[PDB]
């Protein structure tokens, strides 16, 4: 798995 | 060596490369491990330039060693640690808030705290470094998440400014990591699996030490100079997996396959190769040819000349000529020979430059054999003999150096001592009878005892004395590495003891060469008292304190303190040093 980044908002 | 930085200023040009640093301090790390970089340019967060500029760390060259200086804003620049004398470090204990470093983010995770994570990032195989998002993170279900990444270069392909989160690097690089190392080399076995890079190496200990300072190599394949394809030999090549581990172990002939060793960094060469390639001929791009006596004097020129990465000497040909040849000053875009041409007439090796870039205590030391039992000057040089003044000054114990200002001694050996003051630490020493009161000695300003210690025999029995003065390293007085977390599983079998027997002591050093032997068959001997996976013992004429130096692989590791010995019959007892690698770092730095 490749996971997306964290959330800008 | 212009050591410390120069805001606000900016080199002009000579870039080899351009990558991502949460900053300068950073940036000058990853410019001295770069093969060629000797200056850069860092790039701070600041309303001066767009977002997308920010963090950007410039590598640079320059064949007069320098660049043209120019002001500009939020520019940091510095120079590489090539030059300087004192030891380099990769380790990177900071952590960067509001700071999200892009990478391949390869495991999600729940985690405590910012602190676990890293501990993660460290004991995983692939982990260059982190993002963590706080409890204070905005989006429910991203608290607590522990993101864990890789990149190519070990460096962030990006970096972001994200409130409420933190990142950080592996500290696989100070001696951390709790991953297994594999020390064990394939021969006739070629892997197959992503092929990441490559270079020519000649032989698979270079390849190997290479591999391991690889930031995306977890193992390697390399093919000898006696391979069937021309165009392969001395090709050494670095591999990766998902799995981590080689997918599938291929039999064949002349390769020789192994694994990165960046888990035991420390305690093993990395950096540094000083042998000499025989009758090899290592091509790149010359920087020099000058006239001299030797090979020897080749390495010396080489290594003082900063962008020589590695050299060939041809001497006077034969036995006949003058005893002048030319020494050939080369360099390449990634530290190694572009080619590795056998049967020349050559010599060659690598610079020595490298060199301070590993841990001292991965020196060789200059043998002899066979014994046994009088040992001389310069043989167990980590040795010292701990002195008390009172009642009169005479042998407490022994020790090891095992830093710069440090020594590692059993715990119950400050039983009633009131104070570091009364402390004598002797180095160099052989005969007992050379210390006088003219002998230069070092003084105690301090003594950690571990704060869980009681009894001896109940364990915990260690000791760090902190020097007043620092130890200048020499023929006579170096350190001694500590055991690698990774190598736990690891079976030593050259092991000694040194000493003076304390008890009655003995006037010169005592040698003796002994056994492991296993806890269980210990557990057996020492019938009341428990022995812990905290311990370890042998047998089968030191003293309290002193090393058992085991030697593995060329390098000598300290792998117990002496502490409650019945033995030398019956088995002696030990602090199990390795159990506690954690806590000396953390007591030391
Ligand atoms: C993301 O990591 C999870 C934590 O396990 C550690 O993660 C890395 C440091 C890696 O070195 C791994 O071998 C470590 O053990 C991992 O899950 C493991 O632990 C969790 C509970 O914390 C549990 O859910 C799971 O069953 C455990 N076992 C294994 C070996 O993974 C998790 O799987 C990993 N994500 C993956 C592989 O997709
Ligand atoms: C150690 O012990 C005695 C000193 O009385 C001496 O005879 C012996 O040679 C000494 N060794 C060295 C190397 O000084
Ligand atoms: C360290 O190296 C040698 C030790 O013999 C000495 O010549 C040198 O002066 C020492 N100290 C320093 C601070 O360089
Ligand atoms: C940057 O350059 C000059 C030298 O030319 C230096 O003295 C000063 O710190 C900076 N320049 C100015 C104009 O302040």
């Amino acid at each position: 798995h490749i996971y997306p980044d964290f959330p800008t908002d | 060596c212009v050591t410390q930085l120069l805001k606000d200023t900016c080199f002009e040009g000579g870039d080899i490369t351009t990558v991502f640093t949460p900053s300068a301090k950073y940036c000058q790390v990853v410019c001295t491990y770069h093969p060629r970089c000797l200056l850069f340019t860092f790039t701070a967060e600041s309303p001066s330039e767009d977002p997308t500029r920010w963090f950007t760390c410039v590598l640079k060259d320059s064949v007069t060693e320098t660049l043209p200086r120019v002001n500009r804003t939020a520019a940091i620049s510095g120079y590489s640690f090539k030059q300087c004398s004192h030891q380099i470090s990769a380790c990177n204990k900071d952590i960067y808030v509001d700071l999200d470093m892009k990478g391949i983010n390869y495991n999600s995770s729940v985690a405590k705290s910012a602190q676990e994570c890293q501990e993660r990032c460290t004991d995983d195989v692939h982990c260059h470094f982190f993002t963590y998002a706080t409890r204070q993170f905005p989006s429910l279900e991203h608290r607590n998440i522990c993101l864990l990444k890789h990149t190519q270069t070990g460096t962030p392909t990006r970096i972001t400014k994200l409130d409420k989160v933190v990142s950080g690097f592996s500290l696989k690089s100070c001696a951390l990591s709790n991953l297994a190392c594999i020390r064990d080399i394939f021969p006739n076995t070629v892997f197959a699996d992503s092929n990441i890079d490559s270079v020519m190496a000649p032989d698979a200990f270079v390849c190997g030490r290479i591999c391991t300072h690889h930031p995306g190599c977890l193992f390697f394949t390399f093919f000898s100079q006696e391979w069937p394809k021309e165009s392969q030999r001395n090709l050494c090549l670095l591999k990766t997996s998902e799995s981590g581990l080689p997918s599938t172990r291929i039999k064949k002939s002349k390769a020789l396959s192994g694994f990165s060793l960046q888990s035991c960094r420390h305690s093993i060469p990395v950096f540094c190769h000083s042998s000499f390639y025989h009758d090899t001929d290592f091509l790149g791009e010359e920087l020099d040819i000058v006239a001299a006596k030797s090979h020897e004097a080749c390495q010396k020129l080489c290594t003082n000349a900063v962008r020589c990465q590695f050299f060939t000497y041809t001497p006077a040909q034969a036995s006949c000529n003058e005893g002048k040849g030319k020494c050939y000053l080369k360099l390449s875009s990634n530290g190694s020979p572009t080619k590795i041409l056998h049967g020349r007439g050559g010599i060659s090796g690598y610079t020595l430059r490298l060199c301070k870039m590993d841990n001292e205590c991965t020196t060789k030391i200059k043998p002899r054999i066979v014994g046994g039992t009088a040992s001389v000057r310069g043989e167990w040089p980590w040795q010292v003999t701990l002195h008390t003044t009172s009642p009169t000054q005479r042998h407490l114990c022994g020790g090891s150096i095992i830093g710069n200002q440090w020594i590692l001694t059993a715990a119950h050996c400050f039983y009633g001592v009131e104070s570091p003051k009364i402390l004598r630490v002797y180095s160099g020493i052989l005969n007992q009878s050379e210390i006088k009161e003219d002998t230069s000695f070092f003084g105690v300003q301090e003594i950690i005892i571990h704060d869980q210690y009681k009894m001896a025999e109940s364990g915990y029995d260690i000791a760090l004395l902190k020097l007043e003065t620092t130890v200048n390293y020499t023929d006579s007085q170096r350190p001694i590495c500590l055991p690698s977390k990774g190598d736990r599983n690891v079976i030593y079998t050259d092991c000694w003891v040194t000493g003076w027997g304390y008890d009655k002591i003995q006037n010169t050093l005592q040698k003796a060469k002994i056994p492991l032997v296993t806890n269980e068959e210990c557990q057996k001997r020492y019938r009341g008292h428990k022995i812990t996976h905290k311990m370890i013992c042998a047998g089968y004429k030191g003293d309290s304190g002193g090393p058992l130096s085991c030697k593995h692989n060329e390098v000598w590791h300290l792998v117990g303190i002496t502490s409650w010995g019945e033995g030398c019959e019956r088995p002696g007892v030990y602090t199990n040093v390795v159990e506690y690698v954690d806590w000396i770092l953390e007591k030391t730095q």
